[PDB]
């Protein structure tokens, strides 16, 4: 029988494999598997005496065998495996009374195998649930044993009826029939904790109409919910799981939820699949509760305790979540909150500070210029340190815990050469936070201050067309740049005043209740990602034209448009720049505008018939 | 001043142990509670002494 | 606090585990108990009344001890008056305690012979306890068999 020692071996596997919270896992020494007399099983010429002898002779050893003895006449031919646990009858035997033998032995056989599951499935290789369900199972043997002394009596007295005893035994016979039913589904390979827990909701159900296997079912499932509901305590009222084993709800890895805390699917039971995520989200909040010190305790803490009709209990769980991931909420709007996080990230990054960057182009000019590789961080540094200090950007915060980062690539992310192609600034994380605010994900973010930064530095270059010419006659210049800052500033308007706000106002009213941090994910996802697409150029034909169409201008704006190369301070190579460009920008205008109008801005753009054709 | 008030209840306590008293540090604790309100003493040992019956009555 | 006292205090006396309307039962009894009462000699005095009592019935020092016991709480009338109106309801060793030899300047005595069949009555006692034990145990799996 090498069964019950390789499924022993796979079942406290399936406890030591996954965790080791709680040290040192016992296994019972080996004698206990192998005694006979550890197992509920196990001189007259019979047929020649009359029936007076005959009935009450058969009901003795038939009493023995019903418990786990041998006979006398009856007799039990040997187990090697064999599940069915067959029994032998004597020759030379009234077959009348035979008949009644065989209506009895099942009780002998289902015992037998009762009593096999309780000698192994007790011990330390099968988990909590078989723990105190095998306690369960070995209580109601020594009824059995009570009836058997009970009968012993009466045969003792010989005044015993072989129609009697049947009668007697009927409840026994259904009673461990439905024990049996149990025992040998979990002895179907296995049933470790939640898997068992299939059976303890549904065989009860399977017996409701009885009425007598029914509060029974109650019982063993009674006996058996106690510890597994003893460690739900540790995930819905506490920061870590006491599970003194792997075969209960969490999977969990030492390192980010994904791997920090996931479900085991079937060790849920037949009830809590809809309760999964509740618990294993409420779980991964009381870890975070438990990571930052705060309150790692619970008052709605009570014992988790069956029923299967008013199965109200449930509802603890509930009441768990709305205290737990509530309390962690509760932490997560005064501090590591979204609020004045967001306002440093949204000055900076979404630029609402309009006065800080004024600083940074009126310094980083020796920056903006230098070849490749001269990449100085220091100076980056305490160029934002100054840039802050003399501006009003100086006054929040976070600002220390501001930084400046640097970019290799210049936006050819979509599918030191200073500054322009290569800014970027990190909020720093901390590990509390990075369930929200978090490097990973601000990855993206750093994308939208790329643009935003980028469309305004090209406005500065756009901008020096004004102080490079305001002899002082000539105009042409002057139109060209309204032709294009009548586009670049009103494109920067909608980037600035709709892209952003109405969809950040759409996250941030949410944060006042947002049910749980995977709601606030989602919103910060949705967000991030709206604006991301309410950016121009976040499209397919990725409107590449605007980078040309930029560039163009920027050989316009100031490497060629410097006071006329000083003459007011005439030869046509001056007006040939002009033209050149405009050949290039009024025919990549016109392809953009288009662009524009076939995919709100543009009804601005043309308004009161600002050309409308170029 | 609060550890004043345990050991006021280590007090409470030995005296009702000697006293043969049936009480525990949960009733206890309370009925100094419900004595600080003014409450009647003789009302509430009324109340106490009839729940224990209840109490057997519902097994 | 006021009306919730009287809510836990309910379950409290509740026993451990139908555990659902029976709390609300219990409860009209204590309001009735009450209510019916209400509508109808210091405390330092009513303990000396059982500090003699107790003094007559042997067990002389522990009546000594609930008097000194409670002369410190000069620095809770109300909460000694639950005591000893409760008083009877309850549930139903030392070497050093009556033994000549041993201490340092014990007096002159001779024979007291009483506080020997004192000693004689406790291991009396731990004799007979353990047999109606005994008694209680055997009757009890053997009622089962005879049913």
């Amino acid at each position: 029988l090498q069964q019950s020692l390789e499924l022993k071996r796979k079942m406290l596997r399936d406890k030591q494999n996954k965790k080791n919270s709680g040290q040192h896992l016992p296994i019972f020494p080996a004698w206990v598997y192998e005694r006979p007399a550890l197992i509920g099983d196990f001189a007259l010429p019979i047929g020649t005496l009359p029936l007076a002898s005959q009935e009450s002779a058969v009901v003795e050893d038939l009493l023995y065998v019903l418990v786990g003895v041998d006979g006398r006449y009856v007799s039990a031919q040997p187990l090697a495996g064999r599940q069915s646990r067959t029994f032998l009858v004597d020759p030379n035997l009234d077959l009348s009374i035979r008949e009644l033998v065989h209506r009895i032995l099942p009780v002998a056989a289902s015992y037998s195998a009762v009593t096999r599951f309780i000698e192994e499935k007790s011990s330390f290789e099968y988990g909590q649930v078989n723990h105190a369900l095998a306690a369960a199972m070995r209580t109601l043997v020594k009824e059995h044993l009570i009836l058997v002394s009970q009968l012993e009596q009466l045969h003792r007295q010989g005044l015993l009826s072989l129609q009697k005893l049947w009668f007697y035994i009927q409840p026994a016979m259904r009673t461990m029939d439905i024990l049996a039913s149990l025992a040998t589904s979990v002895d179907k390979g296995e049933c470790l904790g939640g898997s068992t827990l299939s059976l303890l909701h549904d065989r009860s159900f399977s017996y409701t109409g009885d009425s007598q296997a029914q509060e029974l079912c109650l019982y063993l499932t009674k006996a058996a919910s106690a510890p597994y509901f003893e460690v739900l305590e540790k995930w819905i009222y506490r920061g870590i799981i006491h599970d003194p084993y792997s075969e209960f709800m969490v999977e969990e890895h030492e390192l980010y939820w994904d791997q920090r805390y996931t479900i085991v699917q079937q060790q849920i039971p037949s009830f809590l699949q809809k309760m999964a995520d509740k618990i294993l989200s409420t779980g991964k909040y009381l870890n975070v509760v438990r990571e930052c010190g705060h309150d790692v305790t619970c008052p709605v803490a009570k014992e988790i305790i069956y029923t299967l009709k008013e199965r109200a209990y449930v509802e603890q769980i509930e009441k768990a979540f709305n205290y737990a991931s509530k309390v962690l909420l509760d932490f997560l709007m005064e501090e590591k909150e979204l609020v004045a996080h967001l306002r440093s990230i949204k000055r900076y990054f979404l630029m609402d500070q309009g006065d800080f960057f004024v600083h940074f182009m009126d310094l980083a000019e020796e920056e903006l210029r230098k070849p490749v590789e001269d990449i100085t961080p220091p100076r980056l540094e305490a160029l934002l340190e100054l840039a802050l200090r003399m501006s009003t950007a100086n006054t929040d915060p976070f600002k220390d815990d501001l930084k400046i980062d640097l970019m290799p690539h210049d936006l050819i992310t979509q599918l030191a050469l200073s500054g322009l192609e290569a800014f970027s600034f990190d909020y720093i994380v901390k590990w509390p936070l990075s369930l929200i605010i978090n490097r990973k994900a601000l990855t993206r973010y750093q994308m939208l201050f790329r643009h935003m930064f980028y469309c305004k530095h090209v406005e500065r270059q756009l901008c020096s067309v004004w102080i490079s010419n305001k002899a002082q006659w000539f105009a042409g210049a002057f139109t060209l740049r309204q032709r294009m800052l009548n586009f670049v500033q009103n494109i920067q308007y909608y980037m600035m005043f709709e892209v952003m706000e109405p969809t950040w106002h759409i996250l941030e009213k949410n944060l006042k209740s947002a049910s749980n941090i995977d709601d606030v994910l989602g919103h910060h996802t949705g967000f991030l990602d709206t604006c991301l697409k309410d950016c121009m150029l976040t499209n397919p034909e990725l409107l590449k034209v605007f980078s040309k169409l930029m560039s163009v201008c920027v050989m316009f704006t100031n490497c060629m448009q410097k006071f006329t190369q000083s003459m007011k301070l005439l030869v046509s190579g001056f007006e040939a720049t002009i033209n050149k460009f405009d050949k290039n920008f009024s025919a990549h205008l016109l392809d953009l505008l288009a662009r524009l109008s076939i995919y709100s801005v543009i009804s601005r753009l043309d308004f009161n018939g600002f050309y409308t054709e170029r | 001043n609060l550890n004043a008030v345990r050991e006021t209840m280590d007090v409470l306590l030995e005296i009702s142990r000697i006293l043969n008293t049936g009480l525990d540090m949960e009733t206890l604790s309370i009925c100094v509670r419900l004595c600080e309100q003014g409450i009647n003493p003789e009302a509430l040992s009324s109340v106490i002494k009839e729940l224990r019956k209840a109490t057997e009555a519902l097994k | 606090s006021i009306t919730q006292l009287f809510d836990d205090l309910c379950e409290a006396l509740l026993p451990a585990a139908n555990r659902k309307r029976a709390k609300r039962s219990l409860k009209k009894v204590a309001y009735n108990a009450l209510f019916t009462n209400l509508f109808q000699l210091p405390a330092r005095n009513k303990i000396l009344m059982l500090s003699f009592d107790l003094r007559v019935g042997g067990l002389g020092p522990k009546a000594d001890r609930l008097e000194e016991l409670v002369e410190e709480l000069e620095a809770v009338g109300s909460v000694l008056d639950l005591l000893v109106q409760l008083a009877g309801s309850g549930p139903p060793r030392d070497y050093f305690l009556n033994n000549k030899h041993v201490g340092r300047n014990v007096p002159y005595s001779g024979y007291d012979c009483d506080d020997l069949s004192v000693f004689e009555m406790d291991v009396q006692s731990l004799i007979s306890r353990e047999e109606c034990l005994c008694h209680s145990m055997i009757q009890e799996t053997l009622q089962v068999m005879e049913a």
